[PDB]
């Protein structure tokens, strides 16, 4: 238990997997659906993924 | 005179917007690591003339 | 390589003076030429490797009723620099005509400086615009600069003459000195005494001795302009290096000034970019936007964050800068300088060239007509008919500021591919 | 997003500054703007990240003859925000022609910070109705300020001015701002000061300072309205998503106010739920009957047990709450708020549409019917004159509070599929 709870974190880490994968904020996913608005609603198959990982490491 | 000089101009000018979008074509396959093409086309200037497909 | 600099007028040099003493203050040596015990970098841009270990400043005094000549004479920064080099009114006129007869001995102390260095790189002119003394002879001298080395550079440090309203020959002396501004000088950069006065009054409470503050200012611009040449850096290590990049059409070529902190009596990349993209930190003050914009900063930087840094500042996107062919705002980073003590660290300097200033020549330009209509302050001289019988050198420069105008403007319009 | 919130009127303008100071005193900053080391939350839903990480508020000031303003300006909450929005009569007429002048510069001062921000979600509205100074200017910027910007919401925080008399030209001031307050705003959350100064003589035995006490109460049903905006909850951290559920009917959108506690200088979910319920804690004062409501819950509770509360509350069954087509009173729980020291735990907030205000309505109806009848206390003024010559706009607004009072009433009955 204790060399994994420092030199990493788990109970941390499971948070905020709640908070994003799970949707567990609200916030963060309104502005995701705001700010990726022209790139949802136009078919992504024509686009590179990094376009999205881009905007989205500024959207949270 | 300027028959020369404003016809060399005009096809070098040419030719080099054209390895100029090749080099941002070539560089567009891969993907910071993009910073490279967002700082040469800063603020979205001629990121749009002439684009293909 | 090397740069010889210029000042005339007392105002310029006062700020020359000034620009000495900072640099002197900033330099490891003594206001003899000493060198000190902790100094490496490199102390050869402007000034001269002199015969004591004396580091000399390579500057071109140039004064005509001397009052401020005699106080820079009796001063502990005359053992600093003195190549002998001091050679004695209000008009334009007056002064072209005092600068004619006297441009030979002058032009000697000038080819003195010319053979006393090995390599030349440009030269600087410290230059009050309507100064009096100096407009005129600056502007003859200028003529006569740039006539005969059309191999070197010419910087102009400018101000702009209005304190709105008091002299009514005033715009005709900075209008003729503006037409030689345009077609004789390859970069100014312009600075405003109102946006200056009114900066000084907003940081700290003084209006009367705005001068002595406003060489501060200055001096302190020159000196972060310069601080890449005079300390090692990598890029714009030479002046035409910084010039080169500026300039897409050979009279688009005037600068714009901002700076970071306003009073100078932890931060990050990002944070102090925006702050020197915002007009209200720029010093100087339809569409007006940005041609290319550079920037250096020098202070305690963490240098990884730059680049993400250098995003946020895009998608940002604060300025819509230009239509046709690509600019960018641009940056250049360096170290804070040793050598001296050290507060605000993190300090910022913009160049930039904007079309915001065709306001300001519309501005005098609507002045000067509005004279030339009333027709009862162009203050008929001899000296003005004698220079010109039918004063059409005012036509010229007016044609030529239209002419200007009109580049600016059609610059701000999506096509300059055709000409205006 | 970003909200813009406004204050006018020298009530408005203590209960924005109540509420600022309090939201100050909730958040862990100092009054200077300068975050504490305790320090997260979202603090970006009406404070600017300003330039020396302040939380500048953004609020609209404007003031008219200013008593008040001196005060808050003389204060360590000034150091907190001053945007510098500061811009210089008793009647709606009054207020209406001097707002009519000045409306440019101070829409200046609108799009200054509307260009300042990035983001807009909202303005509040901080309004004192038949306030004298307030009247008749936030009428008419009320109107402008819809007028320019229909992608926006608007809420108006009112009063109901009448303390059971005294001033006679107050039913017209407040008619002719409830005709705006009707078509020219999208939510109002109405307060009465009759209750309030009942529930203040209640729990206390005060009722001179009851402009400061009302300031406390004001200030926490402000910010424990927007407790789930201000900090990380999951639905209505917007205000159009709050307001989107609460209205059926575009001009169905008054809403009542209630707070669990009565006094504030373990208990379960169903009991606090149930106490929020009763009229007696509402803090505003045939059949009426609620089309909705909604709850907030802010407090030490279990959450596991809230299902069977709702089963308890349901079949206690104590609103026979609509007619035509289903509408609930509906739960929303909270965390309570971090970051500064908490008495009286279990804090609930209630909003609702009822039809009980339609009495309210009446009642300031039948005072201005028989002050027209009487005909002595228009108090007749070149203002009003000259604003509406024949007084029609009295005419258009009491035909539409007679609209309202019908569509109150058509709701209360099972028939609203048709209109009226």
């Amino acid at each position: 238990l204790d060399v994994l709870n420092k030199k990493y974190s788990l109970l941390d880490h499971m948070q905020a997997m709640r908070r994003y994968l799970l949707l567990g904020q609200g916030d963060f996913i309104r502005h995701l659906m705001d700010l990726l608005k022209p790139e949802l609603v136009r078919p992504a198959t024509t686009l590179y993924q990094h376009n999205l990982t881009g905007i989205l490491e500024t959207a949270v | 005179l300027v028959s020369g000089f404003e016809a060399t101009i005009n096809k070098f000018d040419k030719n080099f917007s054209a390895h100029l979008l090749d080099l941002l074509a070539r560089l567009s396959i891969y993907s910071g690591m993009a910073s490279v093409i967002s700082r040469l086309d800063f603020n979205g200037f001629y990121t749009e003339r002439l684009e293909r497909l | 390589r090397e740069i010889i600099t210029l000042q005339l007028g007392q105002c310029g040099n006062q700020i020359g003076f000034e620009f000495w003493k900072q640099l002197c203050a900033e330099h490891g040596i003594s206001p003899e030429g000493i060198v000190e015990e902790f100094a490496t970098d490199r102390k050869d841009v402007f000034f001269y490797q002199a015969d004591d270990e004396h580091y000399i400043p390579r500057a071109v005094l140039l004064d005509l009723e001397p009052r401020v000549i005699h106080s820079i004479l009796n001063s502990p920064y005359a053992k600093l620099y003195n190549p002998e080099n001091i050679y004695l009114g209000n008009n334009w006129a007056s002064g072209f005509s005092q600068g004619e007869k006297i441009h030979e001995d002058i032009f000697d102390i000038i080819d003195r400086e010319a053979d006393g260095s090995d390599s030349l790189e440009g030269f600087v002119l410290c230059h009050s615009i309507a100064g009096g003394t100096g407009s005129g002879l600056g502007s003859y001298l200028l003529e006569r600069l740039n006539d005969r080395y059309p191999k070197k550079l010419v910087q102009t440090y400018s101000v702009f003459p209005n304190q709105d309203e008091d002299v009514v020959v005033q715009p005709y002396n900075s209008l003729l000195t503006l037409k030689r501004l345009t077609q004789n000088a390859d970069c100014v950069v312009v600075l405003d005494n109102t946006a200056l006065n009114r900066i000084a009054t907003d940081r700290l409470h003084i209006q009367n001795p705005s001068f002595s503050q406003i060489n501060q200012l200055v001096s302190t611009i020159m000196s972060a302009s310069t601080t890449t040449l005079r300390y090692p850096g990598y890029m714009n290590n030479d002046l035409i290096g910084l010039i080169a990049s500026l300039i897409p059409t050979p009279r688009l070529h005037f600068l714009m000034t901002g700076y970071t902190p306003l009073t100078t009596d932890k931060t990050t990349v990002l944070d102090v970019m925006r702050r020197l993209l915002q007009p209200k930190n720029v010093m100087v003050s339809t569409n007006h936007c940005y041609i290319a914009i550079l920037n250096i900063i020098q202070g305690e930087v963490d240098p990884t964050q730059v680049h993400k840094s250098l995003q946020r500042i895009r998608e940002r996107k604060l300025a819509n800068f230009i239509p046709w062919g690509p600019a960018s705002i641009q940056v250049a980073l360096s170290r804070k300088s040793p050598y001296l003590p050290s507060a605000h660290r993190v300090s910022g300097l913009m160049m930039a060239n904007h079309t915001s200033i065709s306001s300001l020549f519309e501005r005098t330009c609507r002045q000067y007509d509005k004279l030339r209509k009333r027709e009862a302050f162009l203050e008929q001289f001899r000296k003005e008919d004698m220079f010109k019988d039918n004063f059409d050198e005012m036509d010229t420069s007016r044609e030529i500021v239209q002419q200007l105008i009109d580049e600016y403007h059609a610059a701000t319009r999506p096509d300059y591919i055709s000409w205006g």
